[PDB]
């Protein structure tokens, strides 16, 4: 390596003198600790070091050495269901070793190295690759994993061993160019594997929440922030997110979120079972979460590490979830790491860094096509955290810009508690321009039309409510007063909702397109019944409302059961109006 | 078909370039075998030291340190490695290291006359 | 050749090495590796004893034992062929379809000199853009600076595009038309989403201008520095291609938001103390030395016409950005977040639009004279209205009197019927004629703003 | 039967734009072919002396 050692210190920073001719960004080795830190700065002689691990009484002279290396993951199989904090290292074994706390400076191997799998090699000697191609696949619980070529490694092969239980370990195919390719390899983080092109929008992404998806959808590549004052759901609503899917693995970062934060997320999973494969959900789940009492800048580290996953498992053809919890730890991060190389920060303080890197963290994403001619698309959902509570800091402001649609949330909802509390007048979308192909495929054309026939709705009811708190709802006349309680249905079974409730837990399409008819009939009824000398208390008291009331109950199976069952109801008490 | 025939005439002449560009190249590869090596070797030489305002001493392969002569009566005299076609030195202190590849000199004139030669060519 | 070693402090896009003597203040040079695989370098503060060197790459593994510099020119110019047209290049320039590097014809500076204002001739003609909004009221001029004001999560681009799409000379009016002229456009983005790029690219290949075009194109994931570069480097590719080869060339600018911000970067990371509102106050210069290129000189058969559009947050024209802007350029049009929601599209409406080359010989003499007094009105005319878009909300549904309601009974009615367009196109005879038309629930003798001929003469 | 009368002018104007644009292929590819070709053997004369005169300037 090089050796040199310690020059000053200042809290999770400390100067390094005597290197030279090291390189840029490094696993560094400091200390007896061993701590890998990172160069920021090269100057001269004199190395920055940058920890990820936590200081406490070192002192000046203690060893410091690094790879020239970067910072990359062990790849294979056994990812699912692990741990791997944000520095990689697996907790499991972590907690096993060191009783009951988390003590910097313990290393390990990050995927397991005495693990069996039985080989299958679906490549033969003599044969040619290219860069990311497969050479087997292995058994992984209901999963083709496959192991991809590196890239810009190629060419023939020498051998493959033929079948057999096998640790990641040993290379089961060298290449006649003289190159042992074992199972894993590194891939520097802060870089993106490259795709041979990209594929694009056009399918819609659903996390089935009514109207989360129903109103502003996202599509399977995309980009979205989340943002809101502590209290509505950010911090929860994406574990339940996690709960269903529209793609595969689920892939979940954490940071400086606190244990009890989390833990039941850990141990539900088992109990959770997907229904896309029937599995025990927590079989296709990740961890890389992140304490909070680690170092600041280890809040960095672990954003890094969830999408460098993303990809990989996505060339194995796969769509993945990723669910950003917090960009303002990460913030802080840079905004501490600023203090040590003191740089007059901009405005609200910050490094003019700020959204380079976001910029990129958000590219990333999204459908594409690989050299294997797979697909697997990346989807994400970002959350932010602005101190005031709502935009009104350049942090989140501008996190607006690079991204595709959003997903607001205020506080006032949260007070009357309607989870989610999506202000409806807030967000947009940006892809209900092109979520129509697959839209009129599995619903039908009529959904098309009929969805938007409820946003009217809506739109509407803001333009009164206004001057009804203004004067009162009195002086107003039946036609007024109709979309009042229009409106109320779009809370009562939507809004409304709940991620507890057993039988809300999912819902989709079906209950959709359900309820967006049971409300257009009212309306079209009522539209030419309160035309009937009739007064819209009654109408109000009709109990067919009430019926619709239960519209959240359902079990979304006997759907149809019950939406054809009062369906007739309607056409059938109003013939009296 | 419009852009179909541009990029045709193109790369075309990207056949035509490239061939102009191994000809020198395989001429340049022959100017060690061609009598004029020794001439060659101090025009680069003095070329080289002349551009470096300081001075210490030419390095070089030994193969082209006898066709210099002058520069081994001047300068400290360390004609060593080998800077092959070119020639480098060194000025005072390690410092700037200015030499003088003749494959450099390609790629010097081709960023420039990029453009003389399509005239010279087509036409 | 030269040959630069001695490394001193490297720590953000920012580099230091000494002996430095014959560098030019702002050089392109290089960085050979030691992996092997050249960096870039500019010059950005010679000194007698160091100087600063500007990474367009990111460092990483970088050392201290083969960081080696290469001066490649004092200064940063470029070639430039016509024959180049539908291809792509990037912030450094090199091509990006796989094709041949160029072949220049000339070699010019990239920084360029400004114009002279004796050599620049007065705008004089305007273009049928497919909107009124700007096609009644502010009138595009050809060659003229216009930036549109947007926010994030907005129809920025689309609106664009239409205007790439139905921009067309007026023959009638003249003698002259696309029997005299061809047109074309020259296009970048200065990195961008991945959403917007390839929705971008569908519109020129269906339209199929895309030949007679020109692509520079980093994407928001490049080196960060590069967001400096590059327009410059386009923007010379303008007048090159109005001067010695003449043309009709729209250029574009989207995402100068981001300029800026990697502007920052070296601005003060490097030093500077911040002249405004966290930025540097030379922010005025680079955003001069960018918008300034437009206009036509005497005599040539060129069009240097800016466009840009970009988006502040919120929507305070009184954020930074825009700010200066505002100076500096010369339009102003507007999205206005309010309409969007309540769909209508291009939501572009007067709120602040206030245009700037009108009057100057467009929008009448050779068009009608029936225009110029029109928009005035109903200028007014919307004044009036919207006003009373609180007093409304205070005092009830009403109690205003009958005149007046006809004012807000125009208002809700204009909005609607003029503002909205669909991928129509309306002619600005059949722009023109609505306004009449509109002008006609507001009885004579409230419209005190053009002569009386006029108002009788298309009531 | 109206309605028939339009379906079947679809038919011609596809058919029509169909074989036509196959045609202006083949006119525009073998011309792209043609003079593709064409200017490999314009160059093939002078080309030569390209060399000759960048080879005179580098060399010193
Ligand atoms: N989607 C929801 N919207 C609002 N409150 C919710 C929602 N789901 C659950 N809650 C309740 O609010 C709690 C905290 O919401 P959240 O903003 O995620 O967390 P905190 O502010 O405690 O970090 C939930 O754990 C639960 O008690």
């Amino acid at each position: 390596m090089i050796q040199g050692v310690i020059q000053k210190i200042a809290g999770p920073a400390v100067i390094a003198k005597g290197m030279l001719g090291a390189r840029m960004y490094d696993i560094c080795k400091v200390g007896e600790e061993g701590l890998v830190g990172e160069i920021i700065r090269l100057d001269g002689d004199t190395a920055f070091v940058q920890v990820y691990e936590d200081t406490s009484g070192l002192k000046v002279g203690e060893p410091v050495v690094s790879t020239g290396l970067p910072l990359a993951v062990e790849l294979g199989p056994g990812m699912l269901n692990g741990i791997y904090d944000g520095i990689q290292r697996p907790l499991e074994r972590i907690r096993e070793k060191t009783g009951i706390y988390i003590t910097r400076g313990v290393v390990v191997h990050a995927l397991d190295r005495e693990k069996k799998w039985a080989w299958t090699p679906m490549v033969k000697p003599g044969d040619e690759v290219r860069g990311g191609m497969v050479l087997g696949t292995v058994p992984e619980f209901g999963f083709t994993h496959k192991i991809l070529v590196p890239p810009d490694v190629r060419g023939r092969v020498k051998e493959v061993k033929p079948a057999g239980e096998y640790t990641v370990e040993e290379p089961v195919v060298v290449l006649e160019d003289g190159t042992e390719l074992k199972m894993y390899h590194t891939w520097p983080v802060r870089r993106a594997r490259p795709v041979q092109r990209k594929l694009d929008p056009n399918t819609p992404f659903l996390t089935g929440m009514r109207i989360l998806d129903v109103l502003f959808p996202v599509a399977m590549g995309g980009t979205a922030a989340i943002p809101g004052p502590f209290g509505s759901g950010k911090t929860v609503t994406q574990q339940s997110l996690a709960k269903w899917s529209n793609a595969d693995v689920v892939v979940y970062v954490g940071c400086g979120e606190r244990g009890n934060e989390m833990t039941d997320v850990l141990v539900e999973f088992p109990e959770l079972t997907d229904p896309k494969t029937g599995g025990p959900l927590m079989h296709r789940t990740v961890l890389i979460a992140n304490t909070s009492n680690m170092p600041v800048a280890a809040r960095e580290a672990s954003i890094y590490v969830g999408v460098t996953i993303a990809e990989y498992f996505r060339d194995q053809g796969f769509s993945v979830a990723l669910m950003a919890d917090s960009t303002s730890r990460w913030a802080e991060a840079l905004r501490e790491i600023s203090s040590r190389l003191e740089e007059m920060p901009a405005e609200e303080g910050y490094p003019p860094y700020l959204a380079a890197r976001l910029a990129a963290f958000y590219e990333r994403a999204g459908k594409v096509i690989t050299l294997g001619g797979e697909e697997g698309a990346v989807t994400i959902v970002g959350a932010v955290s602005p101190p005031g509570g709502d935009m009104s800091e350049p942090v989140t402001q501008s996190t607006l810009r690079i991204v595709g649609a959003f997903w607001r949330l205020d506080a006032s909802l949260a007070f009357r508690r309607h989870f989610p509390a999506i202000n409806w007048n807030g967000s947009y979308s940006l892809f209900t321009s092109a979520l129509d192909p697959w839209y009129r495929e599995n619903v039908a054309e009529d959904y098309p039309e009929l969805r938007d026939a409820i946003s009217e709705l809506l739109q509407r009811e803001a333009g009164l409510q206004e001057i009804v708190q203004l004067v009162g709802p009195d002086a107003l006349q039946d036609a007024e007063r109709l979309v009042i309680e229009v409106g109320r249905i779009i809370r009562e079974d939507f809004l409304q909702q709940n991620a507890y409730h057993e039988v809300d837990a999912y819902c989709s399409m079906k209950k959709a397109y359900g309820i967006m008819k049971m409300i257009l009939a009212f309306y079209k009824e009522a539209e030419a019944a309160i035309k009937r000398g009739v007064s819209i208390d009654e109408i109000l008291q009709l109990p067919v409302l009430e019926r619709i009331g239960r519209a959240r109950y359902v079990s979304e199976e006997e759907f149809p059961a019950y939406f054809e069952e009062a369906m007739k109801e309607i056409q059938g008490a109003f013939k009296a109006l | 078909g419009e852009l179909l025939v541009a990029t045709a005439r193109t790369q075309a002449r990207g056949e035509v370039l490239e061939e102009v560009r191994r000809r020198v190249r395989e001429a340049l590869e022959a100017l060690p075998q061609k009598p004029e090596w020794p001439e060659v070797v101090r025009k680069l030489a003095l070329e080289a030291l002349e551009a470096l305002p300081g001075a210490k001493a030419l390095v070089a392969n030994p193969e082209d340190l006898p066709h210099l002569e002058a520069m081994a009566r001047e300068r400290g005299v360390e004609l060593q490695a080998e800077p092959r076609l070119g020639v480098r030195a060194v000025g005072a202190e390690g410092k700037t290291q200015v030499e003088n590849s003749l494959l450099a000199r390609m790629d010097r004139a081709w960023d420039a006359m990029s453009s003389k030669v399509a005239q010279a060519l087509w036409g | 050749k030269k040959e630069y070693t001695g490394i001193t402090y490297i720590s953000g896009p920012l580099l230091f090495v000494e002996n430095a003597k014959d560098l030019a203040y702002g050089a392109i040079v290089d960085i050979k590796d030691g992996t092997g695989r050249v960096r870039g370098g500019q010059v950005i503060e010679v000194s007698e004893e160091y100087a600063v060197i500007q990474v367009f790459e990111e460092t990483t593994g970088l050392d201290l034992a083969t960081t080696s510099v290469s001066l490649v020119e004092d200064v940063a110019r470029l070639g430039v062929s016509k024959e180049m047209l539908g291809r792509r290049f990037n912030g450094i320039g090199k091509p990006i379809d796989g094709l041949p590097p160029i072949t220049p014809e000339k070699r010019l500076p990239i920084t360029g000199l400004p114009l002279n204002p004796v050599a620049r001739r007065k705008p004089e003609q305007f273009i049928q853009t497919g909107i009124s909004t700007i096609d009644v009221m502010n009138t595009l001029v050809r060659g003229q600076k216009l930036p549109i004001f947007s926010g994030s999560g907005l129809p920025a681009n689309e609106i664009a595009a239409q205007i790439a799409r139905q921009a067309t000379v007026r023959p009638d009016l003249s003698g002259e038309g696309e029997k005299e002229e061809p047109f074309a456009v020259v296009f970048a983005a200065m990195g961008i989403t991945q959403r917007e790029l390839s929705y971008f690219i569908q519109e020129f290949e269906r339209t199929g201008a895309l030949s007679r075009s020109v692509l520079f194109l980093n994407k928001a994931d490049d080196p960060t520095i590069e967001r400096i570069l590059t327009p410059r480097m386009a923007l010379t590719v303008a007048e090159y291609l109005a001067f010695e080869h003449d043309y009709h060339v729209l250029v574009i600018l989207t995402d100068m938001t981001n300029y800026c911000e990697a502007l920052r970067e070296i601005g003060a990371a490097r030093e500077e103390i911040p002249g405004r509102r966290g930025y540097p106050g030379y922010m005025y210069t680079d955003l001069a030395t960018i918008y300034e290129r437009a206009g036509v000189v005497e005599g040539k058969k060129g069009s240097v016409t800016q466009i840009p559009i970009l988006s502040m947050p919120d929507d305070d024209r009184t954020h930074p950005i825009p700010d200066l802007t505002g100076y500096i350029t010369e339009g102003q049009i507007q999205l206005s977040r309010e309409l969007h929601r309540k769909g209508i599209y291009p939501p572009i409406d007067p709120l602040p639009s206030l245009s700037r080359l009108m009057n100057n010989g467009v929008g009448k003499g050779k068009t009608r004279e029936d225009h110029k007094q029109v928009s005035d009105q109903l200028y007014s005319a919307y004044a009036n209205g919207v006003d009373i878009r609180k007093l409304v909300a205070i005092i009830g549904e009403d109690a205003l009197t009958e005149n007046d309601r006809r004012y807000l009974q125009f208002a809700d009615a204009f909005e609607r019927f003029f503002i909205n367009q669909g991928q129509q196109n309306r002619s600005i005879e059949e722009s023109l004629q609505i306004a009449w038309a509109l002008l006609s629930m507001l009885p004579q003798g409230e419209l005190k703003r053009i002569s009386k001929d006029h108002i009788g003469k298309y009531y | 039967e109206a309605e028939a009368k339009a379906k079947a002018l679809e038919a011609q104007y596809r058919e029509r734009e169909r074989a036509e644009t196959e045609a202006l292929l083949a006119r525009y590819r073998e011309r792209a072919e043609a003079e593709a070709k064409a200017v490999r053997e314009k160059a093939m004369a002078r080309l030569d002396e390209a060399v000759a005169l960048v080879l005179k300037e580098v060399l010193p």
